């Protein structure tokens, strides 16, 4: 059920990726929007994750959109799961 | 709040259908399920967020008369149409379960997944690219599972699932 995920674990995963990438302390707290956009191909169920999260920055709550890319794709009789942070900004 | 998805599992005798299922419904493999019995089943689950309440019936043959399954032949809303990868003869017979399918709900564009199940095994006679080329053929999603190691089980429903919601 790897490729089966909440909007919480997509926003975690946007701001564990941002504190990877940019070496920061993010904090999540709360997802506030969020949109999905699923794209459907021929074997291919992806989703674009607009999402607006609260997170603690140097202990100050503050907001921040983020744009996660999901790919679930069948190909030769096998699921191909792909995650990526594609934009992390504050608001 | 639950979104209900009516499914069916068809395919020849001793595909895997009931083992499949019962996989997705007990979380373990059981073997040696009487070929013979229907069952349905009402398995909650969450998917891409959406609370779900799968229906399954678990078909044991479409010749002896069944009320039950000619309702859900008729009202499914998608489909898992099982082959055995070491059985040719399980492979040549969807053409048939689709055709089946197709005639009870008079629409091309029924959701469907192919699945060629007991891909744990060596002895394999239907080569992914025979059963992927099918599939695209059909438009329908393709994917290779083993009941007996729960290869592919969660992704083969969940795709059925995101099958129906394309069509909804
Ligand atoms: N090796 C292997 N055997 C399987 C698998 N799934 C089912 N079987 C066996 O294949 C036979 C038929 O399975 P069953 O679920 O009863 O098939 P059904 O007639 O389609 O319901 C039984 O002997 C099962 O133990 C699998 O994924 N791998
Ligand atoms: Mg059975």
């Amino acid at each position: 059920a790897s490729n089966s995920l909440e909007i919480e674990e997509l926003a975690r995963f946007a701001v564990d990726e941002h504190n990877k990438k940019e070496n920061a302390l993010l904090e999540f707290v709360r997802v506030v929007k969020a949109k999905e956009q699923w794209h459907f191909d021929y074997q291919q169920y992806n989703t674009m994750y607009y999402l607006t999260l609260e997170a603690k920055d140097g202990g100050k709550k503050k907001l921040y959109e983020a744009k996660v890319w999901v790919k679930r794709q069948l190909r030769m009789g096998s699921m191909n799961n792909f995650k990526e942070l594609q934009e992390f900004k504050p608001v | 709040h639950m979104t209900e998805y009516k499914l069916v599992v068809v395919g020849a005798g001793g595909v895997g259908k009931s083992a499949l299922t019962i996989q997705l419904i007990q979380n373990h493999f059981v073997d040696e399920y009487d070929p013979t019995i229907e069952d349905s089943y009402r398995k909650q689950v969450v998917i891409d967020g959406e609370t779900c309440l799968l229906d399954i019936l678990d078909t044991a043959g479409q010749e002896e008369y069944s009320a039950m399954r000619d309702q859900y032949m008729r009202t499914g809303e998608g489909f898992l149409c099982v082959f055995a990868i070491n059985n040719t003869k399980s492979f040549e017979d969807i053409h048939h379960y689709r055709e089946q399918i197709k005639r009870v709900k008079d629409s091309e564009d029924v959701p469907m997944v192919l699945v060629g199940n007991k891909c744990d095994l060596p002895s394999r006679t239907v080569d992914t690219k025979q059963a992927q080329d099918l599939a695209r053929s059909y438009g329908i999603p393709f994917i290779e599972t083993s009941a007996k190691t729960r290869q592919g089980v969660d992704d083969a429903f969940y795709t059925l699932v995101r099958e129906i919601r394309k069509h909804k």
